[PDB]
């Protein structure tokens, strides 16, 4: 009951990762792959 | 000798499963004191051990406590939330959603501590398990000046919470016990005090730079400080390297002088940075005003007219919220020499970014960068033309001062390119910060680089891993030239050669 699958027209937004929809917020997020940090998931970390 | 962490700007994102996400986090903040940047607990499961955040005492921007199904958050130490960014533009303390699908999850937040926010408001929401919280009164910890950007709307559904020791003043509590009772250090104080205080008696009544509170009324005796911080005592301003004398009407050498540098006063400035004349450490000198070493010191100076193009990089000006070189910001590098700031090529610039409303970026459109010879920040590229084989725009790059570095490590990051050899054969100085060379699965002559011999810093190392492996290089051929034995190269061609 907290998060959901985002829209079809969100594809593109995580660059390295899956998108999260927050329905306490109303607002989208994502999910990065291992080693992969940042809002939408941008920059490699360093481990 | 605070013990000192960066933060995390991830903003409810989750790095990987929720194990990924823990130990990312913990690698994070263990045995953290003072984060430079946001201190975001967010989607940490059930029986995870949260200890190491018994450690964290001060955090500079904001406070994100989100989605976490754990039972206890032990923030008991947290003293100051300064507040010098907010979350959703409005909150330094945001905790949101703390909660399983099963109606349970997070109940212990005891921030005992907690007695100060400087600059913010707070928001509660949707924290059903969570006990005990809707008695704090934060018109005492909260500045006034952002009293009515509160959006608090304290409920639970499980009610199974021990009540406030009755030794709690007025029933204000963070958790069980009489050890989690709300300290008032602004509310509860005498009509004459200038600020906080510990209790009621003018004899009490803190310094105006004591944050949190104070032991003892001299500037020393604070508990966190306000302005900054010389030494061991709270200071409205460092102290400058001269003061004025109203009887002679000069200029006379001041003996307690101090550099500006952060929050701190500091006996010298770090090796890299810059000196303005007010006695500061600055990251970048103004617009029509230039760089310069004169006496062992790098400084600002004016300009009278003829000096360089004011050229910030990705992050800062006019790239706010960029996120890489891409095919609008393109042009405003057309001239520059030097980049007051970082330089980040994502993959994102190649294939564009609707969401930005960024088209693609024409591969032929990166030679711009050829005329780039300092970087004062980091440089990092994730992306470049498949078809390149070397790092054709920065051949006549010669210093990275890495004055400010990704995750606040990392100066040079070269990731999961097509390229063969790197070609920086410019490079001469890498003033700080770690150089990381992963992924690149056809690069090979990173190897035969001593790259001690470009660091200005002790402890600068290097990570190189993952690439053509060596012995692969080797058996192509793909080796430095004859005629460049001593220090190795940058490529197959003689050119390339450092030492040639
Ligand atoms: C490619 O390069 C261009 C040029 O640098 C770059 O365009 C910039 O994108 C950012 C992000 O879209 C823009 O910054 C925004 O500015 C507005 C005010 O005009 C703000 O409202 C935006 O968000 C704010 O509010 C949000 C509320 O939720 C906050 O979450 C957020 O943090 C902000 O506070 C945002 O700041 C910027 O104006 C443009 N600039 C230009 C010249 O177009 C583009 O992003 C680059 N491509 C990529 C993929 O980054
Ligand atoms: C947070 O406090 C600010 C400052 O009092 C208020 O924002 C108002 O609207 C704009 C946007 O910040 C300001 O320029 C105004 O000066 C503010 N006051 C008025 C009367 O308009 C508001 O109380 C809070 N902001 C939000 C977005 O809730
Ligand atoms: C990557 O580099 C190799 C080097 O020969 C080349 O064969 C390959 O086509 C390159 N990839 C792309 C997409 O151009």
């Amino acid at each position: 009951v907290s998060i959901t699958k985002c829209s079809s027209d969100m594809n593109g937004y995580c660059l390295h990762g899956q998108c999260i929809y927050l329905v306490d917020m109303s607002q989208n997020y994502c999910r990065c792959e291992v080693g992969y940090t940042g809002v939408r998931c941008e920059h490699f970390f360093l481990t | 000798e605070k013990k000192v962490c960066q933060g995390t700007s991830n903003k409810l994102t989750q790095l990987g499963t929720f194990e990924d996400h823990f130990l990312s986090l913990q690698r994070m903040f263990n045995n953290c004191e003072v984060v430079l940047g946001n201190l975001e607990i967010t989607y940490v499961q059930r029986n995870y051990d949260l200890s190491f955040l018994k450690t964290i005492q001060e955090v500079a921007g904001y406070v994100l406590i989100a989605l976490n199904t754990v039972e206890r958050i032990p923030l008991e130490n947290l003293q100051i939330i300064k507040g010098n960014m907010y979350y959703e533009n409005s909150y330094a303390l945001a905790v949101l959603s703390n909660y399983d699908a099963n109606k349970t999850g997070l109940k212990e937040l005891p921030m005992r501590n907690l007695q100060e926010i400087l600059h913010g408001a707070v928001r509660f929401s949707n924290n059903p398990a969570l006990c005990n919280v809707e008695s704090i009164q934060w018109r005492d910890i909260v500045s006034s000046d952002f009293l009515s950007n509160m959006s608090m709307d304290f409920q639970n559904h499980l009610g199974s919470c021990q009540k406030c020791d009755p030794s709690c003043p007025n029933g204000s509590c963070w958790g069980a016990g009489e050890e989690n009772c709300q300290k008032l250090t602004k509310i509860i104080c005498a009509q004459q005090c200038s600020g906080r205080c510990r209790g009621k008696s003018p004899s009490d009544c803190c310094h105006n730079q004591c944050a949190a509170g104070c032991t003892g009324p001299r500037e020393s005796d604070c508990l966190v400080c306000r302005k900054f911080r010389d030494e061991a005592t709270c200071k409205d301003t460092c102290p400058p390297l001269m003061l004025y004398n109203p009887t002679t009407y000069q200029m006379d050498v001041n003996p307690e002088g101090k550099y500006s540098f952060g929050a701190t006063c500091v006996k010298k400035c770090p090796r890299n940075y810059v000196v303005t004349d007010h006695g500061s450490c600055v990251r970048a000198c103004g617009a029509d005003s230039y760089e310069m070493e004169e006496d062992g010191v790098r400084k600002c100076k004016k300009c009278e007219g003829p000096c360089r193009k004011v050229c910030n990089g990705i992050g800062i000006g006019e790239f706010k919220d960029s996120l890489s070189i891409n095919a609008t910001n393109i042009k405003h590098f057309k001239n520059c020499t030097s980049i007051s700031g970082d330089l980040h090529i994502l993959p994102v610039a190649f294939r564009g970014d609707s969401f930005t409303h960024t088209p693609p970026l024409d591969p032929q459109e990166l030679d711009i960068l050829k005329t780039v010879k300092e970087i004062t920040g980091f440089l990092l590229i994730q992306a470049w033309p498949e078809n390149r084989t070397d790092l054709h725009a920065f051949e006549n790059l010669e210093i990275i001062r890495g004055r400010t570095k990704q995750h606040g490590q990392f100066s040079l990051a070269v990731v999961s390119l097509n390229i063969t050899s790197l070609g920086l054969r410019s490079l001469k100085e890498i003033s700080d910060g770690d150089v990381i060379i992963s992924g690149n699965k056809n690069l090979c002559y990173a190897n035969t680089i001593n790259w001690k011999k470009l660091f200005g810093t002790s402890g600068q190392k290097t990570k190189i891993i993952s690439n053509r492996g060596e012995n692969s290089c080797k058996a192509t051929g793909q080796v430095c030239h004859a005629l460049c034995s001593p220090e190795g190269c940058w490529g197959p061609e003689p050119r390339d050669c450092v030492s040639h």
